[PDB]
C-alpha cells in the first residue's frame, strides 16, 4: 500500500533546471536508469509533467545516482522521523550506513510521482531530454525515509535488543550507529548489523569547540600591537570583557611600524586578563531547535579551513578547523566540498539537521565542480559570500596541538 | 494522414475556463475561403463540426496566393497548462560529430498528423461565420495538434522520439536530429546504404500516418542560424552592414548589435566610436553623422566580416584544446580546437565593469564560462592553453580569500601575459616611512578633510569639497603613496581599505581607487595595515 503524501499547502512542485553533465556521468545514469526502468523503480514520462529535479552521479567503477531533492523536500509535507539521540553524539566512534536502497521495495503514491520527475542531459542537446518519475520511494526525499519508519524500527528491533549498548540514528538514507567497543569488536558489530540489513569512522567525542590564543612575545612592535589589538576589538563582539585601553596607549604616537615598544605592567596585565576570558567558550550558547542552524567557513589558506556552527551571530554551537587531504594539493573546491560534509556530517550527529552553509566561494564555480567530489547521500542548502577579513583574522588565531 | 499513436493527456491551468473569444466578423470572400479549407481539413479527419453547447471558441482568421486560415489561441494558450520545456537549448556545430552523410527530412505538416487529447479538444472551439451577423456559422474544433498552440511543439516533439525509439535502437551507429520540422539523419554508412536506411526511415515514419514529402527536398549546404552546414566545415553566413550616407538612431543601435554578435567570430571588430554616436540622443528616428573616425572603424569591420570564418566538426577521439589570450584589460579571446588551426569555436568575453577585480581572478572567471560551456557541448572540460606562469597562479590562487581553481592547463607564451601587477609586503617595511593616515567628511555637507602624519615628521591636510566618507579615506591613502618614496608603511582606519588588501585588486570602477593602484603598482614596497578608529 501507500499513504497520500501532499505537498505543503500552497505549494507547486519543484521545477529546477538540469545543470549540465559530463559525458562521462551522462552514460551512466542511462545505465543506472534503463536498469531501474525494467525493475519499475522508475517510468518515462511525457511533457505534460512540468516538474523537474536535478540529478547526477557520484563515485569502484560503478557510478551511483544522486538526485538533488532539496527542493522538493522542502515542499513536501511534515511528518509531525525519529528524535534525535543526545547519546549518538557521546560515544567513542561511530559509523554510518547506506539505508537509501531499503526505499526502492516500497511503492510511492501515484498522485505524488509526478512531482518526482527528473531529467538525463544530452550532450550538444543532440537528443531529447530522457524524462523520469519515480514508482517507488526516492533515495534523497526526506519522504522515504518517514514513509519507511514503521519498517525501518521492525527491521531494527532485533540488533537494538541483542545489543542496547549500541544506538542508531537514521538522518535520510543514512543509518549513524554508535558504541564504544574496541576498533575490532566495534567494527565487527557492524558487519553484523549489515548481514542482518543485507538479508532484507567517526569518534564524536573528540570534537570540541577549539579556543583562540594571543600571539605571546619577546619584544612587540608597534605593527604587532595594532594587529592583536585589532583582534581584540572584533573579539569584544563575543567577549565584552576584553579590553584593549592600555594597549592601544602604548600605541600613542606616529612612530615606525618596525619600532619596538616596551609594554607597560598595565598593557601586561591586560593581555593576562583576556588570555584568561579567552581560556573558554562564551557563556549562555545553547541551541535552539526552532532554529535555523548556520555553518560559516573562511579559506584560511595553505590548505586551512576555518568554520563556526551557530544560529546568533558570535554565539557559536561549535568552532573548528580543516586541513587538506593529501592528493588535494592544486584544488580548493575539493577541499570545501570534504569541508562541508564533513561539517555537515557533524552537525547531522548532534541536532540530527544539516546547517545552512556560506560558503567562500562564486556560485559558479562551485556549482560546476562540486558534483565531482560530492560523496555524502544527503545536500546541504548554501549561499555565496564574501568573507569578513577580521573574521578570518580572528578564528586563524586557534590553538592546535603543542605536537599533533 | 492521422495518427495512430496514444494521445497525451493535456489539462487547462489550476481551475481556469477554456476561452470563451468573440468571433472577429469577416467579408463573404473571407468566409467563403475559410468555409472550403474546412471542409478539406473536415474530410482529413483533423477538425469536426460540432454542436451547441462549446461556450469556448477562438476567433479564427483568414489571410494571404490563395486563402489560408489562422486561428488564434493567445487565449487558450494563457489558460493551457505548462509543459516541459521543449528543447529550448539548440547544439552548435562544433559539438557535431561529422558523419559520411546526412539526410533532412521535412515532418511539417506532422502537426496536424498528431491527435489530440479528446478530452481537451473542446477548447479548441472556433467558428467560421455567416456573410453578416446573420444567422449561426459553421462551428468545429481541432482533433490533432492545431498550429499555434502551446502544447503543439512539446507534444509533436515527445511523439516523434516515441515513435523513433524503433529504429534508433536497431541502427545505433545512425543519429537523428529532431529540429522543430526537420529530421537531420545522418550516418557513417555508404551513400547507397544511407540512401536505404533513410527510405527504410521514410516508411517506418509513414507507417505511423508522418507524411513525409522532392521539389521540397533540402540540400546541402543546410542553414540554421548563421551557419552553413558543409560536409568538411560549418560557416558563419554572411553578415551585411548597410551602406547608406544617413543614419538615424535606431540605425546605430542595430548595426552596434549586430556588429557586436560578430565580435565573437571575428576577431577585432570595434564599435567604439560608433558607440560613441548614441551619446545625448533625443530619439530613435534622429539622424547622426558619422565622426571621421567611425567612418574609419565602421569601414574595417565590413572588411573583417567581407572574411568569413568556418569551423571543424567534432571528433570525439582526439583532444579538446583551449588557448585563452588577453585583448585588453578584462577582456579575453578564446578558441578551442582538436587539431592546431582547426578551430571547432571561438569567443571573446566582454569587459565586466566591476567594483574591483584582477586579471588572475577575470581570468580564471573566463576558464569557468568556458568550461561549463565545452560541459555543454562536447560534455567534456578542454585542456588549458593559458598566458600566465604556474608561479603566478600559485603565487595568487595559493593566498587569495576566496575558493579558486583551474582545471589541467599549461603555460604558453602568447603575451601579453596575465600577472600580479604588485603585492603587498607581509610585513612593515624596516628604514622605511611609515604613513599614519586619516580622512574625515560630512557625508551630509560633503565637505571633508583628507590627511597624514608620518614618523618622520612629515605631514599633510587637503580640503575636499563634495565628498563622501569613503572618499576621503581613500583619498587619504592616495596621498601618501604620492608623497612617499618606492616604499612606504601606510597604516589606516578604513575598512574599506582592509578589502584592497585581502583582494589586491589591479582595476575598479573609480577612478579613485584606479590612481591608488597606480601608485601601488609603481612602488618597489608597500605595507598597507589596519587598525581600529576612535
Ligand atoms: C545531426 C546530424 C544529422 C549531423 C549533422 C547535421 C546537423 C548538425 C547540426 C545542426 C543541424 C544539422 N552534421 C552536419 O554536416 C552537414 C553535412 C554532412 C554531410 C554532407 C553535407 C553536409 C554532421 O556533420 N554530423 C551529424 O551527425
Amino acid at each position: 500500500e501507500t499513504v497520500p503524501v501532499k505537498l505543503k499547502p500552497g505549494m507547486d512542485g519543484p521545477k529546477v533546471k538540469q545543470w549540465p553533465l559530463t559525458e562521462e556521468k551522462i552514460k551512466a545514469l542511462v545505465e543506472i536508469c534503463t536498469e531501474m526502468e525494467k525493475e519499475g523503480k522508475i517510468s518515462k514520462i511525457g511533457p505534460e509533467n512540468p516538474y523537474n529535479t536535478p540529478v547526477f552521479a557520484i563515485k569502484s567503477t560503478k557510478w551511483r545516482k544522486l538526485v538533488d531533492f532539496r527542493e522538493l523536500n522542502k515542499r513536501t509535507q511534515d511528518f509531525w522521523g525519529i528524535p534525535h539521540p543526545a547519546g549518538i553524539k557521546k560515544k567513542k566512534s561511530v559509523t554510518v550506513l547506506d539505508v537509501g536502497d531499503a526505499y526502492f521495495s516500497v511503492p510511492l503514491d501515484e498522485d505524488f510521482r509526478k512531482y518526482t520527475a527528473f531529467t538525463i542531459p544530452s550532450i550538444n542537446n543532440e537528443t531529447p531530454g530522457i524524462r523520469y518519475q519515480y514508482n517507488v520511494l526516492p533515495q534523497g526525499w526526506k519522504g522515504s525515509p518517514a514513509i519507511f519508519q514503521s519498517s525501518m524500527t521492525k527491521i531494527l528491533e532485533p540488533f537494538r535488543k541483542q545489543n542496547p549498548d549500541i544506538v542508531i540514528y537514521q538522518y535520510m538514507d543514512d543509518l549513524y550507529v554508535g558504541s564504544d567497543l574496541e576498533i575490532g569488536q566495534h567494527r565487527t558489530k557492524i558487519e553484523e548489523l549489515r548481514q542482518h540489513l543485507l538479508r532484507w569512522e567517526l569518534h564524536p567525542d573528540k570534537w570540541t569547540v577549539q579556543p583562540i590564543v594571543l600571539p605571546e612575545k619577546d619584544s612587540w612592535t608597534v605593527n604587532d600591537i595594532q594587529k592583536l589589538v585589532g583582534k581584540l576589538n572584533w573579539a569584544s563582539q563575543i567577549y565584552p570583557g576584553i579590553k584593549v585601553r592600555q594597549l592601544c596607549k602604548l600605541l600613542r604616537g606616529t612612530k615606525a611600524l618596525t619600532e619596538v615598544i616596551p609594554l607597560t605592567e598595565e598593557a601586561e596585565l591586560e593581555l593576562a586578563e583576556n588570555r584568561e576570558i579567552l581560556k573558554e567558550p562564551v557563556h549562555g550558547v545553547y541551541y535552539d531547535p526552532s532554529k535555523d542552524l548556520i555553518a560559516e567557513i573562511q579559506k584560511q589558506g595553505q590548505g586551512q579551513w576555518t568554520y563556526q556552527i551557530y544560529q546568533e551571530p558570535f554565539k557559536n554551537l561549535k568552532t573548528g578547523k580543516y586541513a587538506r587531504m593529501r592528493g588535494a594539493h592544486t584544488n580548493d573546491v575539493k577541499q570545501l566540498t570534504e569541508a562541508v560534509q564533513k561539517i555537515t556530517t557533524e552537525s547531522i550527529v548532534i541536532w540530527g539537521k544539516t546547517p545552512k552553509f556560506k560558503l567562500p566561494i562564486q556560485k559558479e564555480t562551485w556549482e560546476t565542480w562540486w558534483t565531482e567530489y560530492w560523496q555524502a547521500t544527503w545536500i546541504p542548502e548554501w549561499e555565496f559570500v564574501n568573507t569578513p577579513p577580521l573574521v578570518k583574522l580572528w578564528y586563524q588565531l586557534e590553538k592546535e596541538p603543542i605536537v599533533g | 494522414p492521422i495518427s495512430p499513436i496514444e494521445t497525451v493527456p493535456v489539462k487547462l491551468k489550476p481551475g481556469m475556463d477554456g476561452p470563451k473569444v468573440k468571433q472577429w466578423p469577416l467579408t463573404e470572400e473571407k468566409i467563403k475561403a475559410l468555409v472550403e479549407i474546412c471542409t478539406e481539413m473536415e474530410k482529413e479527419g483533423k477538425i469536426s463540426k460540432i454542436g451547441p453547447e462549446n461556450p469556448y471558441n477562438t476567433p479564427v482568421f483568414a489571410i494571404k496566393t490563395k486563402w489560408r486560415k489562422l486561428v488564434d489561441f493567445r487565449e487558450l494558450n494563457k489558460r493551457t497548462q505548462d509543459f516541459w520545456e521543449v528543447q529550448l537549448g539548440i547544439p552548435h556545430p562544433a559539438g557535431i560529430k561529422k558523419k559520411k552523410s546526412v539526410t533532412v527530412l521535412d515532418v511539417g505538416d506532422a502537426y496536424f498528423s498528431v491527435p489530440l487529447d479528446e478530452d481537451f479538444r473542446k477548447y479548441t472551439a472556433f467558428t467560421i461565420p455567416s456573410i453578416n451577423n446573420e444567422t449561426p456559422g459553421i462551428r468545429y474544433q481541432y482533433n490533432v495538434l492545431p498550429q499555434g498552440w502551446k502544447g503543439s511543439p512539446a507534444i509533436f516533439q515527445s511523439s516523434m522520439t516515441k515513435i523513433l525509439e524503433p529504429f534508433r535502437k536497431q541502427n545505433p551507429d545512425i543519429v537523428i536530429y529532431q529540429y522543430m520540422d526537420d529530421l537531420y539523419v545522418g550516418s557513417d554508412l555508404e551513400i547507397g546504404q544511407h540512401r536505404t536506411k533513410i527510405e527504410e526511415l521514410r516508411q517506418h515514419l509513414l507507417r505511423w500516418g508522418l507524411t513525409t514529402p522532392k521539389k521540397h527536398q533540402k540540400e546541402p549546404p543546410f542553414l540554421w542560424m548563421g551557419y552553413e552546414l558543409h560536409p568538411d566545415k560549418w560557416t558563419v553566413q554572411p553578415i551585411v552592414l548597410p551602406e547608406k550616407d544617413s543614419w538615424t538612431v535606431n540605425d546605430i543601435q542595430k548595426l552596434v548589435g549586430k556588429l557586436n554578435w560578430a565580435s565573437q567570430i571575428y576577431p577585432g571588430i570595434k564599435v567604439r566610436q560608433l558607440c560613441k554616436l548614441l551619446r545625448g540622443t533625443k530619439a530613435l528616428t534622429e539622424v547622426i553623422p558619422l565622426t571621421e573616425e567611425a567612418e574609419l572603424e565602421l569601414a574595417e569591420n565590413r572588411e573583417i566580416l567581407k572574411e568569413p570564418v568556418h569551423g571543424v566538426y567534432y571528433d570525439p577521439s582526439k583532444d579538446l584544446i583551449a588557448e585563452i589570450q588577453k585583448q585588453g584589460q578584462g577582456q579575453w579571446t578564446y578558441q578551442i580546437y582538436q587539431e592546431p588551426f582547426k578551430n571547432l569555436k571561438t569567443g571573446k568575453y566582454a569587459r565586466m565593469r566591476g567594483a574591483h577585480t584582477n586579471d588572475v581572478k577575470q581570468l580564471t572567471e573566463a576558464v569557468q564560462k568556458i568550461t561549463t560551456e565545452s560541459i555543454v557541448i562536447w560534455g567534456k572540460t578542454p585542456k588549458f592553453k593559458l598566458p600566465i606562469q604556474k608561479e603566478t597562479w600559485e603565487t595568487w590562487w595559493t593566498e587569495y580569500w576566496q575558493a579558486t581553481w583551474i582545471p589541467e592547463w599549461e603555460f604558453v607564451n602568447t603575451p601579453p601575459l596575465v600577472k600580479l601587477w604588485y603585492q603587498l609586503e607581509k610585513e612593515p617595511i624596516v628604514g622605511a616611512e611609515t604613513f599614519y593616515v586619516d580622512g574625515a567628511a560630512n557625508r551630509e555637507t560633503k565637505l571633508g578633510k583628507a590627511g597624514y602624519v608620518t614618523n618622520r615628521g612629515r605631514q599633510k591636510v587637503v580640503t575636499l569639497t563634495d565628498t563622501t566618507n569613503q572618499k576621503t579615506e581613500l583619498q587619504a591613502i592616495y596621498l601618501a603613496l604620492q608623497d612617499s618614496g618606492l616604499e612606504v608603511n601606510i597604516v589606516t582606519d578604513s575598512q574599506y581599505a582592509l578589502g584592497i588588501i585581502q583582494a589586491q585588486p589591479d582595476q575598479s570602477e573609480s577612478e579613485l581607487v584606479n590612481q591608488i593602484i597606480e601608485q601601488l603598482i609603481k612602488k618597489e614596497k608597500v605595507y598597507l595595515a589596519w587598525v581600529p578608529a576612535h
